[PDB]
RNA sequence: UGGGAGGUCGUCUAACGGUAGGACGGCGGACUCUGGAUCCGCUGGUGGAGGUUCGAGUCCUCCCCUCCCAGCCA
């Protein structure tokens, strides 16, 4: 509250493809032994030239858009000249100057009051292989292994404004982005297998602000759990700063995930010159207008909005749509469902309760599973003829949730139909009070549900049949002359 | 008919039995002729032609940084020899996906990059007629073992006019497709933005018919989508009614006398079959390669940024990283080379970009912008290939000579621009030609100014040029 | 525009080397190459778009399939020097029946301390589930922690469940055919199984700092020969593959897990001992164990020991975590703890077959009579009935069950069992009448709980010199009308013919009658002085099994006690 | 923080979706003798907010408490 923090982050995505970046080998290479997945061009060979991946492209703007990011028509590729054996062409195929999408926003449950978060640039990337050092991680030996199998592997490095306050804004901006993208269909997401990585900036002075601080960066720390409690402590030792005399300065720090602490710099792969020059190789990439309102069409509804629209667009509550809307292959086994019998209203409560219940007492989801809306519509229209109380109709439901036998089906057999016929209702609950008057006493003075056990007598008698509301008229009444 | 000397038109059709002899009595040939001329790294074993393909049998010879399966590629370079091959060279894979056997692979200077040929770093190659003169160019032992006949036609790069040098300089047809129309992969790429596979051969018809072989897209170059192009048909109807252009610095060096004098007959020798040989003034035009030394060495210094003892090639056993690269970097790519992947990482330094590159970059489509329009008030621009005879085996020690001594050809490169060297001189007794520029991207008509020449000129008996007899 | 530092910026840019030789050579016509550029100088300094390609500026991007190398191999062995398929580079008409695999539980303590209520349920589990469905309990020390750990603890360990009356068929004290049963005796097999994993691809060795065995140093899958003997330490880790591990669980049901969630785990320590987690497997595989039932506080435990399994190639047990006994505190008990240790209940006077009673009961399906023997209940055990949330331990309902219980057995046993009792505890009883004692125990029973109250009441019945409780005195005998009544009491008795139990409560039935105080205030009197205690049996029994001659005594021996 | 498992009187344990009971503790009594024995009566609970239902401890969503694994502890 007393001292104010601005964190900004940089991130890299693996995105979930299938040819790799520049070429035609698989990107999807993880459990594949060292060097399967080359090919003449990724791995750097002489006389090897890239050819851009559509699929790449596709990725890249649906995940532009949904970060509500200003695209951009033209869009260049650049090298970025480097040394490193797990780097084959000696350069990487970036975007530096002309981000196929510029600036951009996304919007934070915020674990802090309802946030948005300004995006900066959203380029691609071409993305090295792995080095392995003599049996070690942050250090050294003898030598070190090259496996180019993910030489060439689409990424997407969004960098973000120094919007995020909270350690915690951070995890959520991230946890966003991972439940987002896990979406659309564009990357798992999931830091641990180095699908989502990330480094950050931090600062503060005052209480109110004039500008920031410089920043101090936090390369390396996969895991969520591990970038807050992280950026966490690379907070509690900024404090001790101008509180100790202190400015906030330049520097690179690591973190080790063993101890719970942050280091320096010792590697020293600097902040060098890195010549951005554009990719002779490749020309230009021009997104047709006359194809890109094409693919608006083919990204998928945020659940967000899939509910907005259920919401007022279906007379489902704000709740109820919000609930349906999670599971997004339930989400549209409502609609599938609603088609064929349009009536919203009822549909909802029963995927919400019983059905999404079935869907956990065995772990399924709808997906699979011999339920389709001709069933409801067959329930439905049968307890809209009352040959079925809302009970029976709850009492059949897992049979036909098992046996995918039709509702109105297995009551053909055990023979279910609400006999609320003749008020022999009215007989049976009679002598329900002759063979039980410590109970009609108790009604003569217990009113809250005392009949309730009545109730209950009269359906234990009839199998669930009866017919509520009739049941409970008539008792309510000859517990009037005891 | 001696086989030293053998159009592939004439190859064509000479028996099933009379002309399966001619791979063999090639690499025989060979044997012979090249200890001699000394242009080839590999020369094949001793493997053979079948049938398949209207131009079978015809024995090829190709410029050693085009990737061939089979046979290493080398770029004649210390650092990158003793590499295998992993995939044929789309153009080599359309070459003998039509017939054509390739024999062996030949030299060049050290990654392409110069204009002589002796600074191959694997030894000098000498001109046919003069084994005191030099091939010239970049791909000069190609455009020296045509001429000399050991065999019919070849490839090779041309980055600063490195298939037109070498065939003016060492007396044959070479051509320089426009950047857009054969595939650069396979092609060890020097400058991306300039390079190009062209052919080199004895008649200005089969640097005609070599391209409707050798081209086409290639979705393994991003950089060659399609154009309706006609290298033939058109190919024998002089020029009879076509207006020109020429240079104006052209004359302001100091052209060695033989040659602008046995080339102002190109002048007449066109005007008498009747077109005019008018002339206008570009300015920017001046500086070319001045601006193509900034761009391509830049381009090289990450080009070549891949040759680093990391994965295949050359490799010092040293026991540090920031050792191995560096003295393995040093120790293999050596001589020329060095200093333009130098000159070429200092034009794109910290505080240089914008100065140096962007600028040449710019001025790439200054120069661009004026040669093309050129293009379109009338046809063909030209210009002598060659500025010089052919110079004698040793060389004033001195690169900047070399970096001029094209001018010539290098502005093509900077649009792609087609651009021959067809054969009509002797002069100072080593055969220069003439160079005949064409509208970016507009080929065929480049393919009938030059039969044009080669026929309609003094000197070509039968049609074509003569070829130098050579010591066997 | 000429310079010589312009080496480093440059020749360390493109990682180029230049002999003290080629050195100042390649400047001279570098200074030349540089000036003759200057010849650009004049130009347009504003708006010109560049140009980096010719053409006509698209793309056209490749849809096609992912496709592997047609000849890779060609990339491969071309590499200048490679290991494990990486590159390698410079560092910086007869037949037979079918046999099913027999029953055979575990309870494997680790002798870290006290066996406390908890183990004994959890044991008594195991034992009870071997003991229905006919198999065999095994019995396991396991002791890997060098520190933690006794043969003290270990020797307890075995008395305490000894007297639950829970009989191992094998143990570390009469061997069995999967011996030995301690684990700091079988160091000969896990190093041996430990590195029948790093032979394989599966775990693999790690050396530390000389002086400090915290930082990590290296690591490849072969033994670190000279750094042994140089004296480093080495662990070996087991190699977690990504995946998803999960099992069955009787009690828990279906259990899933994935493995981005366990790091690379130590499964051999410095000094030679296994990890709690690869110790088990190796012994719970050997020593063929069908069924294992444990603690709830292992479950997060089953997949670690699943990835072993599953890499020895090892078919696992069924699994069955049961959950804990908490203290008062919504926790579990413990060797830390250690106020709920077995040893203290039994010398505390409660009777095994009631622990074992109650052990059999906190949280189980109560089903019919509470009170039961642990025979009784077997026949009818599931070991479904079990609850599944971890109950708290109340001693309260322990003493209720454990006194329903002496009340209701034959006497001779409570006699043994107190007896027994007697010395354990060390109480020291002098013995005397081998059927007087015989009834005063009859009559003590019926009024106590545990045992250290069927001593303190059986008290005043031997010991002659038994106090009087300073709160007997403070409402009795500081009363005004004591000696009064223990008099007339004294004389009342002194003079009685028949000391039966017919005519002596009459005897009473009176002195009452006679108001020297309230049938109350005397009762407790008469009590009161003859044993000392407010509460005691029957005053009618008491005062019947104690003779003429010690009431007469006792009546007077407070008389005097009175004084002053 | 993740992953796991639990959550009905003070403590355990019950209630086809139909009056939330039983046991132990506790409080009050009774037993023409105490009570730490025995009997008897009472007290006292579904963690919270909503949803489905005529009816919810039981079915659905979210939230809250507790415990476990995250060990060169087991
Ligand atoms: N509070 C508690 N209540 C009720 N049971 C408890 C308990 N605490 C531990 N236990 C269970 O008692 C058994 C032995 O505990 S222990 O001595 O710590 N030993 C061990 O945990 C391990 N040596 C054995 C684990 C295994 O079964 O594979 C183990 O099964 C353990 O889970
Ligand atoms: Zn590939």
């Amino acid at each position: 509250m007393r001292y104010r923090p601005v964190i900004g982050l940089e991130i890299h995505v693996q995105l979930s493809t299938k040819t790799k970046a520049f070429c035609s080998c698989p990107a999807d290479v993880f459990e594949l032994p060292p060097n399967t997945a080359i090919c003449p061009v990724c791995t750097g060979q002489p006389g090897a030239l890239p050819v851009p991946n559509e699929e790449m492209i596709r990725f890249a703007v649906k995940t532009a858009l949904a970060l509500n990011c200003k695209i951009h028509k033209y869009s260049r590729f650049d090298r970025k000249n480097y040394f490193y054996p797990d780097l084959p062409k000696g350069y990487q195929i970036s975007q530096y100057f002309y981000p196929i999408a510029t600036e951009g926003f996304l919007e934070i449950d915020g674990d802090e009051g309802r946030k948005k978060v300004r995006i900066r640039r959203l380029h691609l990337e071409e993305d090295a292989g792995k080095l392995v050092h003599e049996g070690d991680s942050i250090t050294r030996a003898s030598y070190s292994l090259v496996d180019m199998n993910r030489c060439g592997v689409p990424l997407i490095e969004i960098v973000t404004e120094p919007d995020i306050s909270s350690p915690r804004e951070a995890r959520v901006f991230m946890e966003k982005l991972r439940s987002i993208v896990r979406y659309l269909g564009v990357s798992t997401g999931d830091m641990e297998k180095g699908a989502l990585r990330c480094d950050a900036n931090i600062s503060v002075v005052d209480t109110e602000t004039g500008r920031q601080s410089n920043r101090v960066e936090v390369k390396n720390m996969n895991s969520f759990r591990f970038v807050e409690r992280a950026l966490e402590y690379e907070f509690e030792r900024i404090v001790k700063a101008m509180e100790r005399g202190e400015d906030v300065e330049r520097e690179t720090r690591g973190w080790d995930m063993a101890t719970k602490i942050t280091v320096s710099m010792r590697g020293k792969e600097e902040e060098s010159d890195y010549r951005y020059f554009p990719e002779p190789d490749i020309p230009p990439v021009v997104l047709s207008d006359e194809y890109l309102e094409e693919v608006k069409k083919e990204l998928p509804e945020l659940p967000d909005e899939k509910a907005e629209r259920f919401m007022r667009e279906y007379g489902l509550p704000e709740y109820d749509a919000k609930v349906l809307t999670s599971s997004k292959e339930l989400a549209e086994f409502f609609e599938e469902c609603v088609k064929v019998v349009n009536r919203p209203k009822d549909l909802s409560n029963w995927i919400m309760t019983e059905v999404l219940r079935e869907l956990n007492e065995r772990n399924i989801e709808i997906t699979e599973s011999k339920l389709t809306p001709q069933h409801f519509a067959d329930l439905f229209k049968l307890m809209d003829e009352g040959k079925i109380s809302i009970k029976i109709a709850k009492e059949i439901f897992p049979e036909v949730f098992e046996t995918g036998k039709m509702p109105s089906q297995i009551v053909e057999e055990k023979g279910l139909t609400q006999i609320n016929d003749e008020k022999l209702i009215e007989e049976l609950v009679k002598k329900a009070m002759e063979q039980n008057p410590k109970a009609v006493q108790d009604y003569k003075s217990g009113k809250k549900k005392a009949a309730g056990f009545f109730v209950g007598y009269v359906m234990r008698e009839t199998k669930g049949k009866a017919n509520p509301e009739l049941t409970n008229r008539i008792i309510q009444k000859l517990l009037e002359g005891e | 008919l001696d086989f030293r000397k053998l159009t592939i038109e004439e190859c064509l059709k000479l028996s099933e039995e009379e002309r399966e002899k001619l791979p063999q009595l090639s690499l025989e040939t060979i044997k012979r002729l090249d200890p001699h001329v000394k242009a080839f790294i590999s020369v094949r074993e001793n493997v053979s032609v079948e049938k398949k393909g209207k131009f079978w049998g015809i024995p090829v010879a190709i410029k050693d940084n085009i990737l061939t399966l089979g046979m290493r590629t080398t770029c004649a370079s210390r650092i990158l020899e003793n590499y295998e091959s992993v995939f044929d060279a789309t153009v080599v894979k359309k070459m003998k996906e039509a017939g054509f056997v390739v024999v062996g692979k030949a030299n060049l200077d050290e990654f392409a990059m110069g204009s002589s040929t002796e600074r191959s770093a694997f030894f000098p190659t000498r001109n046919p007629w003069d084994l005191e003169r030099v091939p010239g160019g970049s791909s000069g032992g190609s455009a020296a073992a045509v001429s000399a006949g050991m065999v019919v036609a070849a490839l090779g790069s041309d980055t600063g006019g490195s298939v037109r040098q070498p065939a003016s300089l060492c007396g044959v047809v070479g051509y320089k497709p426009t950047y857009g129309l054969v595939s650069r992969y396979g092609l060890v790429a020097f400058a991306s933005s300039l390079d190009q596979i062209g052919p080199i051969t004895k008649t200005v018809r089969d640097a005609a018919i070599l391209m409707e072989i050798i081209s086409g897209r290639d979705e393994n170059d991003a950089t060659t989508v399609n154009r309706k192009v006609d290298f033939l048909s058109e190919i024998e109807e002089g020029v009879s009614g076509m207006k020109f252009a020429v240079p104006e610095e052209i004359y302001e060096h100091d052209i060695e006398e033989g040659v602008s004098e046995r080339f102002e007959e190109a002048l007449k020798l066109l005007e008498r079959l009747g077109a005019k040989v008018e002339r206008v003034k570009i300015p920017h035009i001046k500086y070319s390669v001045a601006t193509y030394y900034v761009i391509a060495p830049a381009e090289a210094s990450s080009n070549l940024a891949r040759f680093d003892g990391v994965k295949y090639g050359l490799r010092i056993k040293e026991k540090g990283l920031r050792e191995m690269y560096m003295k393995t970097r040093n120790v293999g790519f050596g001589e020329e080379v060095r200093r333009r992947i130098m000159i070429g990482t200092f034009t794109l330094s910290a505080a240089y970009y914008e100065a140096y590159f962007n600028k040449a970059m710019k001025v790439r489509r200054k120069i661009s912008d004026e040669l093309n329009e050129v293009l379109s008030q009338y046809d063909a621009i030209l210009t002598p290939t060659s500025p010089v005879t052919a110079f004698k085996i040793g060389e004033i020690k001195d690169p900047l000579t070399y970096y001029l001594m094209d001018i010539f050809t290098i502005p093509a490169n900077l649009a792609g621009l087609p651009a021959i060297s067809v054969p009509f001189g002797f002069s100072n007794n080593l055969p220069v030609g003439v160079q005949v520029i064409g509208r970016r991207f507009a080929d065929g008509k480049v393919f009938r100014i030059a039969r044009a020449i080669e026929k309609n000129s003094p000197y070509n008996e039968n049609g074509m040029f003569p070829l130098p007899e050579v010591k066997a | 525009k000429v310079t010589k530092d312009l080496v480093l910026h440059l020749e360390n840019l493109a990682r180029l080397e230049l002999s003290e030789d080629q050195r100042e050579s390649l400047m001279k016509d570098f200074q030349e190459i540089l000036d003759y550029v200057e010849l650009l100088n004049e130009v347009d300094v504003e708006g010109v778009e560049p140009m980096y390609t010719p053409v006509e500026d698209s793309a056209k991007l490749r849809k096609g399939d992912p496709r592997f190398f047609e000849m890779r191999d060609l990339i491969k062995k071309n590499f200048p020097e490679e290991k494990d398929g990486h590159i390698k580079v410079p560092g910086i008409p007869k037949k037979i029946r079918r046999c099913f695999e027999l029953v055979r539980v575990r309870f494997a303590p680790s002798p870290t301390g006290h066996l406390h209520v908890g183990g004994a349920r959890t044991a008594l589990f195991n034992w009870m589930f071997a003991r229905k469905e006919g198999g065999k309990f095994i019995l396991r020390i396991e002791d890997t922690d060098t520190e933690r750990s006794s043969r003290e603890y270990e020797q307890q360990i075995l008395e305490s469940l000894r007297w639950c009356g829970l009989d191992w068929d094998e143990g570390p004290d009469i061997g069995g055919d999967f011996g030995p049963y301690r684990q700091s005796e079988r160091l000969e097999i896990y190093r041996e199984y430990a590195e029948k994993l790093v032979e394989d691809k599966r775990a693999y060795y790690v050396v530390y700092d000389k002086e400090d065995p915290s930082k990590e140093l290296f690591t490849t899958y072969e033994y670190p020969h000279e750094y042994k003997e140089k004296g480093h330490p080495v662990t070996i880790k087991f190699k977690v593959l990504p995946g998803k591990t999960s099992f069955e669980d009787l009690l828990k049901g279906y259990m899933e897990f994935d493995n981005s969630t366990l790091e690379d785990f130590i499964i051999m320590k410095s000094n030679g001992f296994p990890t709690y987690n690869f110790a088990v497997v190796v012994d719970d595989h050997l020593m063929r164990i069908s069924h294992v039932f444990r603690g709830e506080d292992h479950l997060s435990n089953t997949p670690k020991q699943l990835m072993i399994y599953e890499a020895f190639g090892w078919e696992a047990p069924v699994f069955m975590h049961i959950p804990l006994i908490l203290g008062s505190d919504r926790t579990p008990l413990s060797k830390r703890h250690g106020a709920t240790s077995v040893e203290h209940f039994r010398r505390e006077g409660i009777l095994s077959r009631a622990l074992m009673n109650y052990l059999a009961l906190l949280g189980w399906r109560v089903e019919g009579d509470e009170i039961f023997t642990i025979e009784e209940k077997l026949q009818s055990f599931d070991p479904k009935d079990i609850s599944n949330k971890g109950v708290i331990f109340d001693y309260q309902k322990l003493e209720w069950v454990n006194g329903k219980h002496m009340r209701r057995i034959d006497l001779e046993d409570l006699k043994r069992e107190f007896i027994e009792w007697a010395k354990y505890a060390g109480k020291e009883i002098p013995s005397v009448d081998e059927r007087y004692f015989s009834e005063t125990l009859r009559i003590c029973r019926e009024k106590v709980n545990t045992l250290s109250q069927l001593y303190d009441i059986m008290y005043p019945f031997m010991n002659d010199d038994y106090e009087y409780e300073k709160d007997y005195v403070e409402k009795f005998l500081k009363r005004e009308e004591a000696e009064r009544v223990l008099e007339e009491a004294k004389k009342a008795f002194k003079d009685l013919n028949s000391w039966n139990m017919e005519e002596i409560e009459k005897t009473l039935r009176d002195l009452s009658e006679k108001g020297l105080a309230s049938k109350k205030v005397v009762f407790q009197l008469i009590r009161g002085a003859v044993t000392g205690k407010l509460v005691t049996p029957g005053l009618f029994e008491t005062i019947e099994v104690l003779g003429k001659e010690r009431t007469l005594k006792r009546l007077e021996r407070t008389l005097q006690f009175l004084k002053k």
